[PDB]
RNA sequence: AACGAUAAAAGAAGUGAGAAUCUUCUUCGCCGUAAGGACAAGGGUUCCUGGGGAAGGGUCGUCCGCCCAGGGAAAGUCGGGACCUAAGGUGAGGCCGAACGGCGCAGCCGAUGGACAGCAGGUCAAGAUUCCUGCACCGAUCAUGUGGAGUGAUGGAGGGACGCAUUACGCUAUCCAAUGCCAAGCUAUGGCUAUGCUGGUUGGUACGCUCAAGGGCGAUCGGGUCAGAAAAUCUACCGGUCACAUGCCUCAGACGUAUCGGGAGCUUCCUCGGAAGCGAAGUUGGAAACGCGACGGUGCCAAGAAAAGCUUCUAAACGUUGAAACAUGAUUGCCCGUACCGCAAACCGACACAGGUGUCCGAGUGUCAAUGCACUAAGGCGCGCGAGAGAACCCUCGUUAAGGAACUUUGCAAUCUCACCCCGUAACUUCGGAAGAAGGGGUCCCCACGCUUCGCGUGGGGCGCAGUGAAUAGGCCCAGGCGACUGUUUACCAAAAUCACAGCACUCUGCCAACACGAACAGUGGACGUAUAGGGUGUGACGCCUGCCCGGUGCCGGAA
RNA sequence: GAAACGAUGACUGAAUCCGCGCGGACCACCGCGCAAGGCUAAAUACUCCCAGUGACCGAUAGCGCAUAGUACCGUGAGGG
């Protein structure tokens, strides 16, 4: 039973990363939306 | 001829001589552009490289050459002939039927109508049979590079020569284009029986998949209980038999009696 | 400058027992190089340095609350000298 | 009801408030191509020491991967960065687009791959090609001296540089034998008194005329300008000369000497347990790699990266009295990762989960071979509830009288069968196959003779109910329907008579091809393909064959 | 729709003061206006934020929160 989650550092950093949210504005949208979300923690500190 | 095999579940092969392996670009396999898959299948292969090969053969004009070896390379389906010139420059060309190893090949407008020689159509004799023809002066040869193919000469116009393309189509090709004497040898590919399933794979991926296997979602022929279908059409409902897919164009008046 | 950039001397069983091989050791400022550390330590205790090594240490305990931890994050550098030895009077700990 | 595999545990001894469970001893059973060992990913102090006993642990708990505190992780050489490039990503200029934006040459990023300087030991409670000891090696800056003159670029060239299968030779790791060598000792049970028993039996560096299979290399004069944008002494060429086998070049690895290690044990001290001191021999015979010598040899069709470092040549520039090159000291080595888990109690699965996870090493005996099978070594472990009872029922196994498919939807299930050698083997056949057809026989131990190697055959003899003596280990055949065939498919009720399939046919397409993605006279895929090509469609090896009807429907052509 | 007028996407493309646009097909009278150039607080909207009050809540209410977007769930967006 190979599970859905197969942790890869360089992956979770390539997709989802702050630098990753940089390239597009859907992700910068996500950023500011998250900042106001309460003080959440945006992806790559987690 | 061809190679054959005793009964182990087999038929044919080809026969390849003159071994070298020399000096050319890599290439990668892929089936599509920025998006999803365009041209269906052919995602397999033996990881061929590419041999940049001269077609136009202009700048070697006036300079003779000797055939070095004849190597059989993919992305071609033709014999590749190696050339060495008097310049010291080596170059690749296609290898017409019956070209021995180490004959003499010369380019230019002055050249003699012998095997492998490059020279424009205006000099090409009446009824002669040649391959590797440009549609336009310069660029390269888009005509008669394939398996066992050739094009003959049907007459002259002004700048134009009437040529016979190997669908059996008559066309007007101007005499300002270079051409290469002879038919591309290629043995005969129609011979080789391509073995069994996966002999495909050797050169390219999983072949025809019948839309009638598919489902209404997938293709038109899809759906139903049984083996059948009604209205006869492709991915998009154009249809295969006898529908001209051509458009009204420029070279269309540079074309005469296309029938078949 | 010289007197910061190295924080505090290491204290342990295998620490100051190795102080007797002429090998000293201290926690330095985590962003540092062996060169800057060389310059610093030499300009401090007035002895040339041959042997050098350095490393990077984590953190993370917690006791109370939902507070669950923090990384403190040190770095420990270790030095051997040439036959010129015995830093200051403080090699006598 | 359950306490998460039916790999069992037992006694003594210790500690403690309390012990089936924690510690020690002595036995026992279990894995041993693993259930041992080493890494990668991922986890994040889980490591070590000293504590602790709430909860967590399926019981307990003095215990732990839990709780507290302290400690522990060292690199010019290993892996990565300061080097290079693949897919991909990107991208000034540039080509598009209602916006936000889609593209795109160079360049750049990007290891999964290319390039690149050390090995051997020692040891803290916890690190080691990192620290220390012995002896290495690489680049850099500079100093004495040699030489005593050219260095020789973002540019050229060479070279990096690559497939699959199979295979001759030589060697090592490494394992095996011994009335080799060395060391320790006693051994009684009936005997052995060593010819028994147990253990150990070379690693690095250096020189050396020693031995060595294997491995790859032609050399210079010159010619044409049209070739490498230009240049050239470099490279590609056409030519002349000497080189056919001797020839050159390097030597994996062996041998000797040396030397630094290690080495069975050995001695002393012991804070009750480890420290510290010492130190023997290193033989003959056999086996042997997927490793090394090597970029070997032959064959085959589907024809098997790039780019830097690197080798040679000029352009430019400075210098041609103080160059490049050499060794000879010195000085110099920046950044990040190194603990621990890592086939699992620490990673992904809510769980201390019978699941999942890529690479490496993986011993011996018996066995044709082997990573198989059984047992075992080193190593690890008995699975964190126990103890009794021996009813129905239930699961997983063992044997069965007489019968042998009478059972049942169906021999479903479960037997029988089983390895290797010999003999022998049908219809049909695409002459390959069917075939391991079907059957029959051998198999262990001792002795003599022979033989082409482990062994094998012959003869004779012995024992048991039985001799692939235990484990691994095909039941078979006669007819058919379907598909030819290997293959593929419904992650979790359908593996098939489905899909694919080679082959065959219809048709499209003259190349900014038809065709397909697309805000788009952008771009790209077809294809760096060109009409024995490329698309779509339907049939489905092969063999014999594919008939009648176009009124209606689509399709091509025509013209009142 | 009898569809005037403003507004552009494509073709077209006049006058200039005895002139031009309008007045809901269109015509004439009769009026109203002078396009193709630009800027221009104020009165209007909103509440991250500060103050004041309330026939507003008072711990299952009141914001999700008597502080937490934390714990916790998800690869993530997100939820909480
Ligand atoms: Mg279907
Ligand atoms: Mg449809
Ligand atoms: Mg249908
Ligand atoms: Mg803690
Ligand atoms: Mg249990
Ligand atoms: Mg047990
Ligand atoms: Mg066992
Ligand atoms: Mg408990
Ligand atoms: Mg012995
Ligand atoms: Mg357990
Ligand atoms: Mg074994
Ligand atoms: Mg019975
Ligand atoms: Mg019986
Ligand atoms: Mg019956
Ligand atoms: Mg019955
Ligand atoms: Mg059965
Ligand atoms: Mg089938
Ligand atoms: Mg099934
Ligand atoms: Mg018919």
């Amino acid at each position: 039973m190979k599970r859905t989650y197969q942790p890869n550092n360089r992956k979770r950093a390539k997709t989802h990363g702050f630098r990753a949210r940089m390239k597009t504005k859907s992700g910068r949208n996500i950023l500011a939306r998250r900042r106001a979300k309460g003080r959440h923690q945006l992806t790559v500190s987690d | 001829r061809r190679q054959m095999t005793t009964a182990d579940f087999s038929g044919l092969t080809k026969k390849r001589p003159e071994k070298a392996l020399t000096e050319a670009l890599p290439k990668t396999g892929g089936r599509n552009n920025r998006g999803r898959i365009t041209s269906r299948f052919i995602g397999g292969g033996h990881k061929r490289l590419y041999r940049i090969i001269d077609f136009k053969r202009r700048d070697k004009s006036g300079v003779n050459a000797k055939v070095a070896a004849i190597e059989y390379d993919p992305n071609r389906s033709a014999r590749i002939a190696l050339l060495h010139y008097a310049d010291g420059e080596k170059r690749y060309i296609l290898a017409p039927e019956g070209l021995t190893v180490g004959a003499t090949v010369n380019a230019g407008p002055e050249a003699e109508p012998k095997l492998g020689n490059a020279l424009p159509l205006r000099f090409v004799p009446v009824g002669a049979v040649v391959h590797a023809l440009e549609l336009v002066p310069g660029k390269g040869a888009q005509l008669a590079r394939s398996a066992g193919t050739s094009v003959q000469v049907q007459g002259k116009e002004s700048d134009y020569v009437i040529v016979r393309l190997p669908s059996g189509e008559l066309r007007r090709v101007h005499s300002e284009c270079y051409a290469t004497i002879g038919a591309v040898g290629n043995a005969e590919h129609k011979n080789i029986v391509l073995g069994k399933a996966g002999r495909s794979r050797w050169l390219g991926r999983k072949p025809h998949q019948r839309g009638s296997a598919m489902n209404p979602v997938d293709h038109p022929h899809g759906g139903g209980e049984g083996r059948t279908g009604a209205g006869r059409v492709p991915v998009t409902p154009w249809g295969k038999p006898t529908k001209g897919l051509k458009t009204r164009r420029k070279r269309k008046t540079s074309d005469r009696f296309i029938v078949t | 400058s010289h007197y910061d950039i190295l924080q505090a001397p290491v204290i342990s069983e295998k620490a100051y027992s190795a102080m007797e091989r002429g090998v000293y050791s201290f926690w330095v400022s985590p962003k540092a190089t062996k060169t800057e550390i060389k310059d610093a330590i030499q300009q401090a205790f007035g002895v040339r340095v041959i042997g050098i090594s350095t490393m990077n240490v984590p953190g993370k305990r917690k006791r109370v609350g939902r507070f669950i931890g923090q990384r403190n994050d040190r770095k420990k550098a270790i030095v051997r000298l040439a036959e010129g030895q015995s830093i200051e009077a403080l090699a006598g700990q």
